[PDB]
């Protein structure tokens, strides 16, 4: 019982947990260089997350050339993540980046390309075309997350409106607006929002995260988008609004992980259920065993500081407590002055909250909620888990070249390495958002074609052993597949590392 | 993964005074532990003895302890933005000739014994003569 393993916590004995979380990272300003990039690396981070709500193609193309150098130079697998722009009534490029609005003053809203970046006080540009046709006279327009607020007066010409200011605000370069009538019937993928995925496919991003993924079928639409050259990228939904909470349940069957966008929530639904709606995603993710991440405010005011607020915290940590995979930082690495102390201060949270989960909890609840009979490859995965803590052991060695069995063996959430020893490159990076993992690549023609299963498993036990995961005499899992098996590792084995 | 450097020793007159400085390198990328999240301590090694602590401070420099021989006469201080660990020795005696070295802990408190640091610097020679 956690009630147990809390009242056993000294806040004074170091840890020793290896870290099982994973970090991701936004490449902004301060981090596109290779050498700020390999500080990233070193400091914890897991996937390199290119916004492309933000730059063009060639401030993108400087990002994956640059962390494929960083991590060659480092010898690793990073992954890369293209955030979408999303459908988004958007609006800024402020004629000197700004404007003040004061209450009861009158503003223009134009939707005419000529005032798209000579925005002013009191002439703007707002991105969607049919507002003055959805929009009549008396309702209201959300401009920056519920914050700014104007009154419709009238339909002033035929594309601009003539509108009343409720509170005062200062609106900075590209505030999102949330017209708060829906039958907006927006889209689930904008004509650049497409034009960005084949520029993603083709330089081999591995995984997207879509933005603001409201329906499954949207999650659909994403898919069909990265095509076949990209069949095998990940698709990450962003669940950013109630009504991608309202059906969790087939987004989360059609995607491949969720991301909890926290802020965006929050516009919509209360803090207080925030918190909930939070609980309630990572958890379905868990028991899908899908890969889960956390996303907005999390070690928010370490953008500017030296070191972020205790309540925020406890964020992070409970973020990693309520069963979240992955945790990630945005504008606190991209436009920050403190990338790698944010970055290693997310290492040491995770190592932190590790250290104080009970190690079993997660497993027996996984568990006890298998239907029986169990399949063969969900019993194999879980039976591994189960062993691996019965025996004691410090490491699983799974063989998977899709990974699919990682994931697996990972959503028993094991209390040691899960090293994965994959044949494909793609998944040493798609691996990365998924917790306890750690990838070792086969490089088959470089070296035998490994059927013995032999090389393969030296190679991991190697690693388990000069990571320092394993040593002489300690017991490690070995998951693979057998010779006669379709797909997916149906075959286990508990071996001892010899000296 | 963190190394740290000595600097400082050298002889000194009876009453005289000296500055002790270590400064830190690296970082345990796997703890995400830098010096700066790092509690610090000096210890001394007398002549065919074994090493002695003499004083030791918290992460952020909030909590710190001496021996009581060097209470009043040592101060141990931190610039984490600098990263560097003073300790600041006045009315140095005879006995506190003594090989000095300061040592790294995983920890964001100190210790007082030497088995339990991770990290130390090689040691510098402070010979008090009257």
């Amino acid at each position: 019982s956690q009630l147990q393993h809390n009242i056993g916590l000294s806040i004074f004995e170091p840890v020793a947990k290896h870290r099982a979380n994973r970090i991701i990272c936004t490449i902004g300003p301060s981090t596109q260089s290779v050498e700020a990039l390999k500080g990233l690396m070193k400091s914890g981070m897991s996937v390199a997350r290119m916004n492309f709500s933000h730059g063009s193609y060639e401030y993108h193309q400087t990002t994956i050339n640059n962390v494929r150098a960083a991590a060659a130079e480092l010898g690793l697998h990073i992954g890369i993540a293209l955030d979408t722009k999303g459908p988004e009534i958007r609006t800024g490029l402020f004629k000197d980046g700004e404007a003040t609005y004061a209450p009861g003053d009158t503003v223009l809203v134009t939707t005419d390309p000529a005032f798209e970046k000579i925005g002013t006080k009191e002439k703007f540009y707002v991105d969607y075309p049919q507002l003055p046709n959805v929009v009549r006279p008396g309702g209201l327009i959300y401009v920056d997350d519920g914050v700014l607020t104007l009154r419709v007066l009238s339909k002033e010409d035929d594309c601009t409106l003539k509108c009343h200011v409720n509170n005062h605000h200062r609106l900075t370069d590209r505030k999102g607006i949330n017209l708060p009538g829906c039958e907006v019937d927006l889209p689930a993928v904008s004509e650049k929002d497409r034009k960005d995925l084949q520029f993603g496919v083709e330089q081999g991003v591995d995984m997207i995260f879509a933005s603001f993924i409201r329906t499954a079928d949207q999650v659909r639409e994403v898919r069909a988008a990265l095509g076949e050259k990209g069949k095998d990228t990940l698709i990450i939904s962003k669940i950013e609004n109630h009504q991608g909470v309202q059906n969790i349940d087939a987004i989360i069957e059609a995607s491949d992980g969720i991301m909890v966008a926290r802020g965006d929530l929050g516009v919509e639904i209360p803090a207080e259920k925030v918190v909930v709606a939070q609980m309630c995603i990572i958890s379905k993710c868990n028991v899908a065993g899908k890969p889960v991440i956390c996303a907005t405010q999390m070690l928010e005011s370490m953008t500017t500081n030296p070191r972020p607020t205790r309540a925020e915290v406890t964020d992070v940590a409970n973020a990693v407590f309520n069963g979240a995979d992955c945790v990630m930082l945005s504008g606190e690495t991209a436009k920050g002055k403190y990338p790698n102390e944010v970055v290693q201060y997310m290492v040491r949270i995770c190592i932190e909250a590790q250290s104080a989960t009970h190690d079993s909890v997660m497993f027996n609840s996984i568990k006890n909620l298998q239907k029986i009979p169990m399949s063969p490859e969900e019993a194999v995965c879980s039976s591994a888990v189960s062993s691996a803590f019965e025996v004691q052991a410090k490491a699983i060695l799974v063989l998977s070249n899709t990974g699919r069995s990682a994931r697996l063996i990972s959503k028993y959430r094991p209390n040691c390495p899960i090293i994965c020893a994959t044949t494909r490159l793609l998944t040493c990076r798609q691996l990365n958002v998924t917790r306890s993992v750690e990838s070792v690549y086969y490089d088959v023609d470089a070296h035998g074609e490994d059927n013995d299963r032999e090389k393969r498993v030296q190679l991991g036990v190697d690693w388990a052993k000069t990571k320092g995961y394993v040593s002489a005499g300690d017991v490690m899992v070995i998951v693979h597949a057998d010779h006669s098996v379709k797909g997916y590792p149906n075959q286990t084995r508990l071996v001892r590392v010899r000296e | 993964q963190v190394q740290l450097q000595e600097s400082g020793g050298g002889l000194v007159q009876s009453g005289g005074s000296l500055k002790l400085s270590c400064a830190a390198s690296g970082s345990n990328f796997s703890s995400g532990r830098t010096f700066s999240t790092d509690a610090i301590g000096w210890f001394r090694q007398a002549p065919g003895k074994e090493r002695e602590f003499v004083g030791g401070i918290s992460w952020n420099g909030g909590i710190t302890d001496y021996v009581d021989s060097v209470k009043g006469r040592f101060t141990i201080s931190r610039d984490n933005a600098k990263n560097t660990v003073y300790l600041q020795m006045n009315s140095l005696q005879p006995e506190d000739t003594a090989v000095y070295y300061c040592a790294g802990r995983d920890s964001w408190y100190f210790s007082k014994v030497p088995d339990e640091y991770r990290y130390w610097g090689q040691g510098t020679q402070v010979t008090v003569s009257s």
